[PDB]
């Protein structure tokens, strides 16, 4: 459903934008690479 | 406490258009909409980010509605284009203090109605 | 034709807001803004489709710039947020009858210029 | 330089997404992937 740098989030039932959690304490895993580079 | 005051709701017909905003008397990092349906749980809308500004969208209203904020006026705007029936509700403006809105969101407005009635 | 009248335009300073707007008089699939600076070619700065509505910006304002437009009333509308002192510019809107935006679109507004100072 | 099912135009210097393209005489070739097995509901 999600792009290739998004992640979905079954609450929201919206595709969020992974560079919203590179600052956060866990991103998610799809999340890791984008966010600091693979 | 932030304090979110909405405006813009009303009556509309299926295939309208309706501009929603929603003014906060301070600046969190999230900024967007949920409504709430007769019968119905509180489901997202949309939401958008402080800095960068990055929106993001429920699935049942992407490519329908559109949201931007004005970060110097502390306000968000949702756009609503193609409205079906089905999206008569309440909306509620949120604000959150977080990287991503949250579903328990910091901040609630008191929610303005939208109803959206057929054609004949 | 189809007309473009542009508003909101004005001063600014480093990392404010600011809201464009351009009313049309008619209805074309694709509605937008480009931008043109002094000594410099007008460039594409972001455009939104009809149905759906689908916004795309270019490289060096996504994350910053979002747009808008409201199908009924044929406005569409350019939310700015962290203006740098290269966004100086004569903003003008822009309507193509085309599925994307062109860099020769049908229709052209007069542009409002738009002035970001800086600091100190 | 854009996502799965956009494409990148060089005179906007922008992403576009490969749905506005699909009733396009010649969609771009990284766009026929996307509108070829799309659905129109």
């Amino acid at each position: 459903q999600c792009s290739q740098n998004e992640y979905f989030d079954s609450l929201l039932h919206a595709c969020i934008p992974c560079q919203l959690r590179c600052s956060s304490n866990t991103p998610p895993l799809t999340c890791q690479r984008y966010c600091n580079a693979s | 406490e932030v304090q979110l005051v909405e405006s813009g709701g009303g009556l509309v017909q299926a295939g309208g258009s309706l501009r929603l905003s929603c003014a906060a008397s301070g600046r969190t990092f999230t900024m967007g909409w949920f409504r709430q349906a007769p019968g119905k749980e509180r489901e997202f809308v949309a939401a958008i980010s402080l800095s960068p500004t990055l929106a993001y969208y429920a699935e049942s209203v992407k490519g329908r509605f559109t949201i931007s904020r004005d970060n110097a006026k502390n306000t968000v705007v949702l756009q609503m284009n193609s409205l079906k029936p089905e999206d008569t509700a309440l909306y509620y403006c949120a604000a959150d203090r977080k990287s991503v809105m949250s579903i328990r969101p910091d901040y609630w407005g008191q929610g303005t109605q939208v109803t959206v009635s057929s054609h004949h």
